[PDB]
């Protein structure tokens, strides 16, 4: 899921 | 000019803005967040090995190494106990001359605490023998002084398989190895048995090989990584060598499940990993830091998963099994496929951190202002 890339994105 | 403020100011902004964000988003990216404020900024930290669990309580207590950093007042050497769930508080200081660069326990008996500060010798605490609160005076009284060195450093490795045998590396181009096994009841002061000379330039850290007693690892600001071994009966040049990175290199650690295998981390802002069978053809580079890296850890849990930490403020998370993976165009601009997690709770430098040994996924990072916070990131990003 996309929970993966809210990981690789912590300012966003 | 007026210009380096305009730009001391937009930065700040930039620094505020993002923890704004990071911090409306840590219920989705953490199962654990806690940030307490030090009385001083910590230069180390360390997990201690030992976890007491009272009875009919809903959390068990562990334990952490700690420093300070003050320039004008008296530094300590500290312990600190946290509160984990199956709170935060201070419970020994002890008088430290200078600041604590680093700090780490014995394995073989973990009340045994080598440091490193801004002078030359290297000192040896046994918390165990002074007192909980520390005399006014303000005087050093280390049980143990190493000398070999002409300056400062950082790094630091005890031999978890030959007690009392303790790496140093120091700003004065050299490793010191000192064996405090035994020593005489009237004796204080140690002297290096063996120093260390192939690097030309401040060496930076240290490292013990995890199986192989004889054998360690050190990197410089030389770009170079080299593998020792003590059996050697020449000190001036290691068993190999290798140029690792294209600035100063900071860090190195032995991943503790594979044997062949270690990481270092540089001011080129990668971090590197390594295969002792043929060091000519680094295995690979770890991109994403924007910044000098200071750090490198392997996890005590987990064999593909490794972190590192430095000047910019983050501290990465990284799982080699999903090196090579293929990834949206999307997702490729966030970082490679082996980037698993980008830990964005600190507003400055961080300085060091330490896996928890006890708790998986729990890690306690401390910056240089003041902040350590310990935290453990969401399980369905690491499991299914």
């Amino acid at each position: 899921s996309e929970t993966k890339r809210a990981a690789r994105r912590p300012y966003k | 000019d007026k210009e380096a403020a305009f730009d001391d100011a937009v930065e700040e902004r930039v620094i505020n803005e993002e923890y704004k964000i990071w911090k409306k988003n840590t219920p989705f990216l953490y199962d654990l967040v806690m940030t307490h404020a030090l009385e001083w900024p910590s230069l180390t930290a360390q997990w201690l090995p030992d976890v007491t669990r009272p009875e009919g309580k809903d959390f068990s207590i562990h334990r952490l190494v700690l420093g300070t950093h003050t320039s004008d007042e008296q530094n300590h050497l500290v312990i600190a106990s946290v509160q984990l769930p199956n709170k935060i508080e201070i419970e020994i200081k002890i008088n430290h001359e200078g600041e604590v660069n680093r700090a780490r326990y014995m394995p073989q008996n973990p009340c045994i605490i080598a440091t490193k500060t801004p002078s030359s010798d290297v000192l040896v605490f046994d918390y165990t023998k002074h007192p909980s609160k520390p005399d006014p005076s303000g005087e050093c009284n280390p049980d143990l002084r190493l000398r070999g060195h002409q300056k400062e450093g950082y790094g630091l490795s005890w031999n978890p398989n030959l007690s009392g045998h303790l790496l140093s590396a120091s700003d004065d181009h050299t490793i010191c190895l000192w064996d405090i096994s035994a020593v005489p009841k009237e004796g204080k002061v140690v002297d290096a048995k063996t120093i260390f000379t192939g690097h030309t330039a401040v060496v930076e850290d240290v490292s013990w090989h995890l199986l192989h007693e004889s054998l360690f690892g050190s990197v410089a600001d030389d770009q170079k990584l080299m593998i020792w071994d003590t059996r050697s009966n020449n000190t001036s040049k290691p068993s190999h060598s290798v140029d690792a990175h294209t600035a100063e290199v900071n860090c190195l650690s032995f991943n503790p499940y594979s044997e062949f295998i270690l990481a270092t981390g540089s001011a080129d802002k990668t971090v590197a990993l390594w295969d002792l069978r043929n060091l000519k053809l680094k295995l690979h580079s770890f991109e994403s830091h924007k910044d000098e890296i200071f750090q490198v850890q392997w996890s005590p849990h987990n064999e593909t998963i490794l972190a590192s930490s430095g000047t910019d403020r983050r501290l990465n998370v990284w799982d080699l099994s999903k090196i090579g993976e293929e990834q949206s165009p999307e997702d490729a601009e966030d970082g490679p496929p082996e980037l698993l997690f980008i830990h964005g709770g600190h507003t400055a430098k961080i300085s060091d951190f330490s896996w928890n040994p006890n708790e998986p996924w729990v890690i306690c990072s401390v910056s240089e202002d003041n902040i350590m916070q310990v935290w453990q990131m969401a399980e369905n990003i690491y499991n299914d």
